[PDB]
RNA sequence: UUGACAUUGUGAAGUACUUAUUCAAUGAAGCGGAGCUCACGUUCUAGCAUUCAAGGUCCCAUUCGGGGCUGAUCCGGGUU
RNA sequence: GCUUGUGACGGCCCGUGAAAAUCCACAGGAAGGAAUAGUUUUCAUGCCAGGUCGUACUGAUAACCGCAGCAGGUCUCCAAG
RNA sequence: GAUGGGGAAGCUCCGUUUCAAAGGCCUGAUUUUAUGCAGGCCACCAUCGAAAGGGAAUCCGGUUAAGAUUCCGGAACCUGG
């Protein structure tokens, strides 16, 4: 528990890269 | 007064054509065809020369210890003594500025 | 108007350390027979602790938290110094002048800090001694 | 192609279970300013360079000659 | 007004003219106020307010470039940032200067 | 000594182009090698490279200008223009 | 007769653009989610020099939103800006030099450049030296903006086209007379083969519609009607009005 | 270049919609409606931003670890 | 001194004066690792192999092109008193 | 200059990333046998185009009626394993 921390990320516009989202909606099919 | 030739299939004066004139052993003159001068690495981020680098062709590099190709400090071979001092300066005053704006 | 004190932390600019932070032990205002220069006497860290989740298990944690110490002599223009402190009480007599030029008095010095400074990481505090500078 | 000026470690060198043959060299030189001496250079084959040691004293290169192993072919001169 | 102020810190106090010796006098703690130009740089000029901030020190932020702060000074050179480590007759230290 | 009584540095020309060409040229020309102060260092160290690329020779600052001037008369007035816009559009 | 000069240049063969040593093609970020519903900050990495450009040429590297990596953009430099500067793209980008906003979120009288026709074809308008649009109204019904070219014409636009804040660099040029036939050669060296120029009356009856003749004259009305078809259209073409 | 006919359907009054057709971009990323709290994470500085994300919660059968939900609100699959 | 190589500089441009293969370093910390033992083949030394095609001579008032053993035409390197 | 496509009665024309389901080396899994199968990596999407451009690595001495930095003796270097 001492050696955990809560970091969270944020994933606003220009913050950190966004992460993997269900892109069905988008596919070239 | 003694007249030389070029030793390779290349009668044109290229820059990869480049000859010095030597004395052999022999008692004669002969030409000797040199290769292009090295470049220094640069910096990338102030484009200066790095100390402690080896000059070597690029694919002369790979014949060579790491010793020469590099410093004991962090951005070793790639950015210099005060590019990386401005990093860390930067680093750290933009970063306690974060904090203050916080609040 | 003094911060150049026996608990203050810095951050090493130059020669091998630029980058890690250190805590002043001894400072030395009024240069000295060697160093002809303002000065202090440091302690810090070479390989910080990497980054421990809830899934590591009991070997691996010990492994990911082990800490590479270092002790140095430093210009004061060779650092860039923070607001923030950390005790040195505990390992204040292993390190000063009598501790260098001594290579076997050097590597006795530096398992008495390594241990101080790991204990200190499990109990979590000085959180921002422990995490590396980005940069 | 290599010289080395160290005794100790051209001994080793002469029983590297690879070198199978060795010269030495006999020099007539002049001092700076003294009569003329004679200069052993000894020359050791390697599978890769050719190491040299220069003695210059007789007392010392006369010494060095029946040290070298018996199984080594010495080419004199 | 501080030009004419500057002025009397001269003839009457003692300073020190440099981005070097001004950081000397920070980690000594002699220094009680610092003047910084207008186009000193950034990050020059956060190192600067960091410096102060740990020493208690006042920052007085002048309004021009170094060649016009190295005039009021009443050098011929370019000068960066001004640091008073005691005033004589002046009154710079009590003042909004 | 003073070597020529008005043309300058349009002596390289001679007689060529006629005098009212020569003499245009040569406004834009010490204009063009003129040496400027730098607003990032406050140093006279600014001079053009190629046509609108100014850059400092001393802290290697490059700024976009004029073909022959570090700033033209035009590029002033956008930013008195731009300056005003940005104060009753951020009140 | 034969084939006129002008006629010679659709096929393409000697009179193609000389591309060898262009820095690349200048053109505005690519329009994504960030730009309509924030900012993205960028760093003016280095001002270069494009050729057969007069204009210069600034490379702003950006963030990828969705990877690891860094994008480089080709920009044409404005006014003032410099290495190091910091650019905001994006509809809540503020009013600053360098910066690129949609043309419906500026107030009116703004100066803007490297304008889009149109939302999303990275910048159509404005982009030779010295020449800038000026903003001279808005539409917030139908999603329009009114704006006036270089050329002093008022064109409609939607309010989502973008443009950088400023003038484009390097303005000024057009003064400088070229002195002699020098510079004007190495002016179109790096453009197209379009120098020199000989004029028609001097060829002979086969090569223009305007040579031959014991004098050198045109001998018919030089104003051709829209309406001609090719191989005609050699003088002025539609001309409302000619004299000085 | 101009008119007629075909491509060529839908609605209203004295121009409106979509599905044909046409134009443009993107290695088809955040569109439309609704729900949480006009907005709803980012502007002194040439630093850094990547390991299905840390944390929280619930399981495996505890071995070095593995798997759901949330973190990161739903609905419609019309890439815009 | 002559020829040539190179270094630091200066002048000129509405002219700013190629591209790719290939090699290297750094940031990053995913994994692998010591007590009766492992890794480093970027340190030294030792072992094996490197296929295919071109290679003679002229290069010109006689070996090339001009009907030819034609005073023409034809790219370039070395240069003594 | 092919392929995917679009023209042309047709020989063939356009086009080179274009309205395309366009591809493979780091391993783990298996000790039935060789590669099917588990996460991840990647999307650049033919090919041809320089014996003066870019480019891994050799020099001296001797030797023929006619060949050599290629042969001989000695002394080196690079790449791959
Ligand atoms: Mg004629
Ligand atoms: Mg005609
Ligand atoms: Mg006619
Ligand atoms: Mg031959
Ligand atoms: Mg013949
Ligand atoms: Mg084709
Ligand atoms: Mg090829
Ligand atoms: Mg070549
Ligand atoms: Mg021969
Ligand atoms: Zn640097
Ligand atoms: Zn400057």
């Amino acid at each position: 528990n001492p050696l955990t921390h809560s970091t969270p990320k944020n994933f606003g516009i220009g913050q950190a890269v966004q992460p993997k989202r269900n892109l069905s909606r988008y596919v070239k099919w | 007064a003694q007249r030389v030739t070029f030793r390779r299939r290349n009668p044109y004066n290229t820059r990869s054509n480049k000859i010095k004139v030597v004395k052999t052993p022999g008692g004669i003159l002969r030409a000797q065809h040199v290769k292009k001068l090295a470049t220094r690495p640069k910096c990338g981020d102030c484009g200066s020369a790095l100390q402690g680098i080896s000059t070597l062709r690029p694919r002369q590099y790979a014949t060579v210890s790491k010793t020469h190709k590099t410093v004991s400090r962090a951005y070793g071979g790639s950015r210099c003594a005060n590019c990386v001092k401005e990093r860390i300066i930067r680093a750290f005053l933009i970063e306690e500025q974060k904090i203050v704006k916080k609040v | 108007a003094k911060f150049l004190k026996a608990g203050k932390v810095a951050v090493v600019v130059r020669g091998r350390y630029a980058g890690k932070k250190v805590v002043i032990v001894k400072p030395h205002d009024e240069g000295s027979k060697s160093h002809p220069f303002g000065h202090a006497l440091v302690a810090g860290i070479e390989r910080y602790p990497l980054k421990v989740t809830k899934k590591h298990g009991a070997k691996k944690v010990a492994k990911r938290t082990k800490i590479k110490p270092f002790i140095k002599v430093v210009n004061y223009n060779h650092l860039l110094p923070t607001r923030y402190t950390l005790d040195v009480e505990a390992f204040k007599s292993v390190v000063s002048t009598e501790t260098f030029e001594q290579p076997s008095q050097r590597e006795e010095a530096k398992k008495v800090v390594k241990k101080a400074f790991e204990e200190r990481h499990q109990a979590g505090k000085n959180q921002w001694f422990f995490s590396k500078l980005r940069f | 192609a290599r010289e080395i000026t160290d005794i100790k470690q051209f001994l080793e060198l002469t029983r590297r279970a690879d070198v199978k043959t060795a010269t030495v060299k006999i020099n007539k030189k002049l001092n700076k300013a003294g009569k003329p001496f004679r200069q052993t250079k000894f020359k050791v084959r390697g599978s890769s360079s050719l190491y040299t040691l220069v003695i210059n004293d007789a007392g010392k290169a006369k010494k060095l000659i029946q040290s070298l192993p018996p199984t080594l072919k010495v080419n004199r001169l | 007004s501080i030009n004419q102020k500057l002025a009397l810190v001269i003839k009457s106090g003692k300073y020190t003219l440099g981005y070097k010796s001004t950081v000397k006098s920070l980690r000594q703690g002699k220094s009680k106020l610092i003047i910084i130009a207008a186009n000193t740089p950034v990050l020059r000029k956060s190192e600067l307010e960091y410096y102060a901030m740990l020493s208690k020190t006042k920052v007085y932020y002048f309004q021009g470039g170094n060649n016009e702060l190295g005039t009021a000074v009443g050098k011929l050179f370019r000068v960066g940032v001004v640091s008073i480590l005691e005033a004589g007759d002046s009154d710079i230290l009590t003042t909004l200067a | 000594a003073k070597r020529t009584k008005k043309v300058g540095i349009t002596g390289k020309y001679g007689v060529r182009y006629g005098s009212s060409l020569r003499r245009q040229v040569k406004k834009l020309e010490i204009q063009q090698h003129a040496r400027y102060d730098c607003s990032f260092c406050g140093k006279k160290t600014v001079k053009r490279g190629a046509a609108g690329i100014w850059t400092c020779s001393c802290c290697k600052k490059t700024v976009a200008g004029g073909a022959y001037t570090v700033s033209t008369a035009a590029a002033a007035t956008v930013r008195s223009t731009i300056r005003r816009l940005r104060e009753m559009v951020e009140a | 007769g034969r084939v006129i000069r002008n006629q010679r240049k659709g096929a393409g063969s000697i009179f193609t653009s000389h591309t060898r040593l262009r820095q690349g093609a200048a053109k505005l970020r690519t329009l994504d989610y960030a730009e309509r519903h924030g900012y993205i900050r960028g760093i003016v990495k280095q001002i270069v020099h494009d050729s057969g450009r007069g204009a210069p040429l600034a490379k702003v590297v950006f963030r990828d939103p969705y990877k690891y990596r860094l994008r480089e953009e080709i920009f044409i430099a404005n006014e003032g800006v410099h290495t190091g500067q910091f650019i905001y793209a994006g509809k809540k980008a503020s009013l600053n030099v360098g910066n690129v906003l949609p043309l419906g979120s500026v107030p009116e009288g703004t100066i803007v450049s490297n304008v889009e026709e149109k939302p999303g074809d990275r910048g159509a308008l404005a982009r030779a030296s010295g020449n800038y649009v000026i903003i001279i109204g808005h539409n917030p019904d139908e999603n329009k903006t009114r704006v006036r070219l270089p050329s002093g014409a008022k064109k409609v636009i939607s309010s989502d086209a973008r443009g950088v804040i400023g003038v484009i660099a390097g303005g000024g040029r057009v003064d400088k007379p070229l002195l002699k036939a020098g510079r004007a050669f190495h002016k179109y060296r790096l453009k197209r083969n379009s120098w020199p120029k000989t004029r028609g009356v001097a060829m002979n009856p086969v090569d223009h519609p305007h040579g031959g003749g014991n004098h050198q004259h045109i001998g018919k009305a030089s104003t051709i009607s829209r309406g001609a078809v090719s191989g005609q259209k050699a003088g002025l073409i539609a001309a409302r009005r000619t004299g000085l």
